[PDB]
């Protein structure tokens, strides 16, 4: 899994960039424990969800092409479970991160073996 | 919670999992068969993918080598909406056989099911499919709205009817 | 270069009036020349002729048809008029500031035993009224809440035909208070004051909501007018007598509408604000916090709008608009 | 940018003469059919209905003047010209389950299918009839792409394993020795040389460089990667914003062309330098579709020109048109593609 | 037809054509036929004893006998009187036709006979009217289908059937007929007021072996002394006897327009399916 605390420190400095660019790092995708997984999930999720629409394409035009890929998959394993009006936020993000990758991003997350 | 940009993530997600292409049976002599419906080779199934704007209307996309099944479970917002759906959904079901993108019963815990066969997708435009997927889904809530007013309508109309007399 | 010859010569003959005193089927035969010259040829040698001496034709055209007696001639002349509306905006506000607008009303009101006419009348009414520039203090002596009334037993009453004519009463309805005023001087609202037992113009208007499609634009011009449901929905739910045309169902029903194309419309469109409004107006003129119903998923969508910071402009005129309404209790 | 509508329904293989004066199909029937050209107008000349199924593999050995195709008829027909009549011979493939390539020494095709195991055949004079040995060792899926080496004793394939294995198909009763390549010394039939990296996405694509140097493929998962022994097998792998590339070929030694579910042909360039791969772009650059093709492409042929200078690209796809590509005119019109 | 027809056209036309070739003196041809009507009526003419100048029309009915207890003999001797006869063998009410001896005018019986099953149901309506006339308070259950059971009870007159509906979706469509007859008091003052009770009867049918279920329900119409009148008697009596009828004659029209708007509907996407071909 990854890191709270840095995440936690990114998050209270109010520089959303670092802590997104965070979140995604050392991703449990070998990982077998469905635990780990769920939690950078639901990590990443929470890391989305405070995010302001406005301010959303700097972060996404900051990460790279194989972030873009991994951002996409936890977003597809995020997007299996909708709840507290997060669906909005991640729909706005799949269209950014569609705008980013194109259609070879979410055809990575398909072909993908081991994914979140 | 609604938006154009959930059918558009649709419409991407069906877009890529419209590449398709025939493949024979690995395990069958000369059979030739949906790789996404049966299952039997876990090389061939890609991973699953679902889509939720919301927490009752959803559309989950699974897609294959020689398949691509799109389940569709469209908004219940009232009783004889949800009725109406139904039979709707098991009309156009009954006509499955015209219907050759489309499957006679929908997905467990799915509102409809339309299995797009490879052999489906060589003898028909992948974009025009796409197109008439997210087409499906504007016309099914365009539609579904239509058909409750009118119905509402006709009681109105019925009752005026019989309580004028 | 032949047709613009023949319509003029067609414009000079009938303004000569010596074709009232002619026979019918030379006029027959002049008036379908116009009419398929304006329909099969090129639209700027028509827009010139007919504009031609500001509007001389067209005003000729209007004159010839107020003081002619033949219904098939005023078949035609309708049908001209259509395509000469159909043709710029500029012979719209032409014809629209001519009386042709209060004749085809007396005509309406005289003669019912003619179907297909009184059809062509109110499509050709219909598009003249389609853009709400002009506004005549004079056509509202021919054309007002008698008129309304009239159009409203039609809507809610109807004749005794293949019945095309009740939807095309319902367009030019809601085409005549696009150009109307609000709704202390609105004479439509006056005339829904009157009589509120009307419920299927509330069915049919209802239907045109869920259709999503407006009846009233038919041609693309430039500078386009408003959506006539929402404003003529608006001027209705402006007041609780005017609004006391839904019936107890019905009102949830338009709730239910309203909310489901205000939650459906994406931010960044321009008729999200205005189901907003329409909304707000719901929910201040109609009894919305009776039944307390749909207001938890409007509160919800409403709570989704306002978090909502798009840089664009028109959703932050939306956000205003709902924090404008932001009565809650 | 000479695209001529032949069909309607999709294309399987694409095969071309020795002197590319006749071209070879197959229409997704249980018949192939081969065309000539005589003028601006084409015109069917010859066909096939020996097998019994979908045909899906065809080749011609263009200086044996001879064209072996099998497909879903689970057999393989080594097809020679017999006077006015193309006769066919059923080589038994010995399979119990999709690809077909002549080798550059046309003295034995390698059969890659669905039975898990690259079936090379070579003809037994003293037998009078094609046998056919498989090789089978670290194989695991369909062998979906078949290309050759410069050498004609190695072997290329992709497979549904998400790999593209380098094998050997080197019958020692057939030919000579084979000399020492820098993919490796010992060269024995199945002994494997080299294989991918790949944990994902399938290997559509693979063909082998004319120096014999490197060995491209394509994958699946929106992914080309191209290998190279010279610099001690590396694997150099770059992801395409586009969808995935269904056939790879090189046009130069550094630069290769390749289509796909993009449905548009496109030009890349890899540097030695760097050690990378590049991207050129979109060479083919303009129903309601942006492309020449309708659908994606199927097969991609060179027409003249080699593997180190491509003068002509022959493309065959889903849409039922034959796309004819020339590199002058790509290049005399994108003036932004360094090849 | 919006309203549901309370003549049956079988016997009216049968009648006629019997009339039109007696009236003409024509041979005597005899006529055998069995025929049905709404909530499970059997009707059953055929000419008595072999004999071609007479005819005899027999009607049977499940509730027959709760029917005559209301006094429907004393109702049927006024309606029918020398047409009336005794009942055919396993029959409920017969009447009986000469053709040696008629009238003139044919439309009045043709026309009366048509509406033998109204006549027939009228009695207790005609009872309770009466009752309700004089001013006696303080005073019944006919169960006309073989699931359904009719209730009929000082300023008003209650009368509260209890149906079923077996489909599941007619249901709620008759859940929203019913939602829109009971609010149906805007579009004419003048009428009767309209109840309805979804799973439980109302408070005046409590306990009284009441069948209660998710599938059952309990309509109340509630007429006054100006629907209740002897002058609008036969009218309403036409209407309230086929209420039952009508509703579900209009439900299932529903489901038919519901139907049209489907195949219609599958006509425009697979329209767009065909646009989505090559050719």
């Amino acid at each position: 899994g990854p890191d709270e605390g840095e995440v936690d420190s990114c998050l209270r400095q109010g520089n959303m960039t670092a802590a997104l660019q965070a979140a995604l790092k050392n991703p449990p995708i070998n990982t077998k424990s469905q635990a780990v997984k769920d939690r950078a999930g639901s990590i990443v999720l929470k890391v989305l969800i405070s995010f302001k629409a406005n301010d959303i394409e700097k972060a996404v035009q900051s990460l790279d092409k194989n972030g873009v890929d991994l951002l996409m998959k936890y977003i597809y394993k995020g997007f299996e479970s909708p709840s507290d009006n997060s669906s909005a936020v991640l729909l706005q993000w799949h269209e950014k991160a569609l705008a980013a990758g194109g259609v070879g991003s979410i055809v990575r997350v398909l072909t993908a073996r081991k994914t979140v | 919670a609604t938006l154009r940009p959930y059918l558009s993530a649709v419409r991407a997600t069906l877009q890529a999992a419209l590449c398709l292409e025939n493949f024979s049976s690995q395990v069958v002599e000369r059979h030739n068969k949906p790789e996404v419906e049966v299952r039997s080779s876990k090389e061939l199934l890609l991973q699953p993918v679902t889509i939720s704007r919301n927490e009752k209307e959803k559309v989950l996309i699974e897609g294959s080598i020689n398949s691509v099944r799109v389940s569709i479970a469209v908004k219940q917002a009232d009783e004889i909406e949800k009725i109406l759906c139904h039979k709707f959904m098991r009309f156009m079901m009954m006509r499955a056989e015209n219907f050759f993108i489309l499957r006679r019963k929908p997905v467990e815990g799915y509102d409809i099911s339309f299995l797009i066969t490879n052999f489906h997708t060589e003898q028909m435009y992948k974009h025009k499919l796409v197109d008439f997927v997210i087409h499906f889904m504007e016309e099914i809530d365009k539609e579904i709205s239509e058909m409750k007013l009118s119905v509402n309508a006709r009681a109105r109309i019925v009752a005026e009817e019989f309580l004028k007399n | 270069c032949h047709d613009q010859q023949r319509l003029e010569v067609i414009f000079a003959d009938l303004a000569r009036s010596w074709a009232l005193y002619e026979d019918e089927g030379v006029i027959r035969c002049y008036l379908e020349e116009l009419l398929h010259i304006l329909t099969d040829a090129d639209p700027e040698v028509c827009k010139k002729m007919c504009k031609r001496n500001e509007f001389e034709s067209v005003l000729a055209l209007v004159a010839y048809y107020q003081m002619e007696h033949r219904a098939s001639l005023r078949l035609l002349l309708l049908k001209c008029f259509g395509a000469m509306c159909s043709l710029d905006a500029a012979i719209i506000s032409t014809l629209v500031s001519s009386v042709l607008p209060v004749e085809l009303a007396r005509d309406m009101q005289t003669d019912t035993q003619d179907h297909q006419k009184l059809c062509y009348s109110a499509l050709i009414l219909a598009m003249v009224f389609s853009m709400g520039e002009a506004v005549p203090y004079a056509h509202y002596e021919h054309l007002g809440t008698p008129f309304a009334q009239f159009l409203l037993n039609i809507v809610e009453d109807g004749l005794p035909t293949t019945e095309q004519l009740p939807d095309l009463c319902v367009n030019l309805l809601l085409a005549l208070n696009l150009h109307l005023p609000a709704a202390d001087q609105n004479v439509i609202m006056a005339a829904l004051s009157k009589h509120a037992n009307v419920k299927i113009f509330s069915e049919k208007l209802l239907l045109l909501l869920n259709r999503g499609d407006d009846p009233v634009r038919i041609f693309k011009h430039e500078p386009q007018p408003p959506h006539s449901v929402l404003k003529f929905l608006q001027d209705v739910f402006g007041s609780p007598a005017t609004a006391a045309i839904f019936y107890h169902t019905d009102m949830m029903a338009l709730i239910d509408i309203t909310v489901r194309h205000i939650a459906d419309l994406s931010p960044g469109d321009k008729l999200r604000m205005e189901y907003l409004s329409l909304m707000h107006a719901i929910v201040r003129t109609t009894p919305y916090l009776q039944h307390r119903h749909r207001l938890p998923d409007l509160q919800a969508i409403l709570r989704r709008i306002l978090n909502e910071e798009e840089t664009s402009p028109q959703c932050q005129m939306d956000r205003m608009i709902v924090r404008e309404m932001c009565k809650e209790f | 940018m000479a695209y001529h509508s032949f069909l309607v329904e999709p294309i399987s293989c694409h095969a071309w003469n020795k002197d590319r004066t006749q071209i070879a199909i197959c229409p997704n029937n249980h018949e192939v059919h081969i065309y000539e050209k005589s003028g601006n107008k084409w015109v069917q000349v010859h066909e096939l209905k020996e097998h019994n199924g979908q045909v899906t593999g065809i080749d011609w050995a263009p200086d044996s003047n001879r064209i072996v195709t099998c497909g879903t008829d689970r057999n393989a027909y080594v097809w020679t010209l017999k006077g006015r009549t193309w006769k066919p011979t059923l080589v038994i493939l010995r399979i119990n389950r999709r690809c077909v390539r002549w080798a550059p020494n046309e003295k034995k095709f390698a059969v890659g299918s669905g039975s898990r195991v690259i079936s090379i055949c070579y003809f037994e004079q003293e037998n009078d009839w094609w046998v056919c040995k498989h090789i089978k060792k670290p194989i695991r899926s369909t062998v979906l792409s078949l290309d050759w080496h410069p050498n004609s004793v190695l072997l290329a394939a992709g497979s549904c394993d998400f790999k593209c294995r380098i094998f050997s198909a080197y019958i020692k009763e057939v030919e000579e020795r084979p000399a020492p390549t820098p993919w490796g010394s010992k060269m024995p039939f199945g002994e494997l040389m080299f294989e991918s990296s790949s944990s994902c996405g399938w290997v559509h694509g693979v063909c082998f460089s004319a120096n014999g140097s490197r060995v491209a493929w394509v994958s699946h998962d929106s992914t080309v990667c191209l290998a190279d022994a010279d610099k001690k097998m590396a694997v150099a792998t770059l992801a395409s914003e586009t969808l995935p590339l269904l056939a790879v070929t090189f046009i130069t030694e550094s630069s290769l062309v390749a289509a796909g579910h993009d449905c548009f042909p496109v030009l890349f360039t890899y540097d030695s330098a760097a050690g990378k791969l590049s991207f050129g772009g979109r060479l083919d650059v303009p129903a309601g579709l942006d492309s020449l093709h309708k659908n994606s492409v199927s097969q991609i042929s060179v027409l003249s020109g080699g593997k180190a200078k491509c003068s002509q690209f022959c493309t065959t796809g889903m849409d039922g048109g034959m796309s004819i590509w020339d590199v002058r005119s790509l290049e005399s019109a994108l003036k932004d593609l360094k090849i | 037809m919006i309203l549901l027809e309370v003549n049956n056209r079988i016997i009216e036309e049968t009648l006629a054509l019997k009339f039109e070739n007696a009236a003409a003196g024509n041979k005597p041809e005899a006529v055998e036929v069995t025929f049905a009507d709404f909530d499970g009526v059997l009707y059953h003419i055929s000419n008595p004893n072999g004999d071609k100048t007479k005819v005899m029309v027999s009607i049977s009915l499940k509730f027959y006998k709760e029917l005559q207890a209301h006094g429907a003999d004393e109702l049927l001797k006024r309606v029918y009187g020398s047409y009336l006869v005794n009942p055919e063998s396993g029959y409920n009410v017969s009447l009986l036709y000469d053709l040696e001896n008629l009238p003139a005018s044919k439309d009045s019986i043709v026309h009366q006979a048509g509406m033998l099953k109204r006549n027939c149901f009228a009695s207790v309506f005609e009872k309770y009217f009466q009752f309700q006339e004089e001013g006696k308070e303080g005073e019944a259950v006919i169960h006309y289908r073989d699931d359904e059971t009719m209730y009929v009870e000082k300023d008003r007159v209650t009368v509260v059937f209890s149906t079923v509906f077996k489909d599941d979706d007619d249901v709620v469509i008759g859940k929203v007929f019913m939602q829109e007859f009971k609010e149906g008091r805007r579009a004419s003052h003048t009428a009767p007021q309209v109840l309805f009770s979804h799973r439980e009867p109302p408070l005046e049918l409590k306990d009284t072996d009441a069948a209660v279920g998710d599938n059952i329900g309990y309509i109340t119409f509630v007429l006054f002394p100006r629907h209740t009148n002897a002058s609008a008697r036969d009218n309403t009596i036409n209407l309230i006897h086929t209420f039952r009828d009508y509703l579900h004659y209009h439900i299932k029209c529903s489901k038919a327009y519901i139907h049209t708007r489907m195949r219609a509907k599958t006509s425009d996407f697979l329209k767009v399916l065909n646009r989505a071909r090559p050719d």
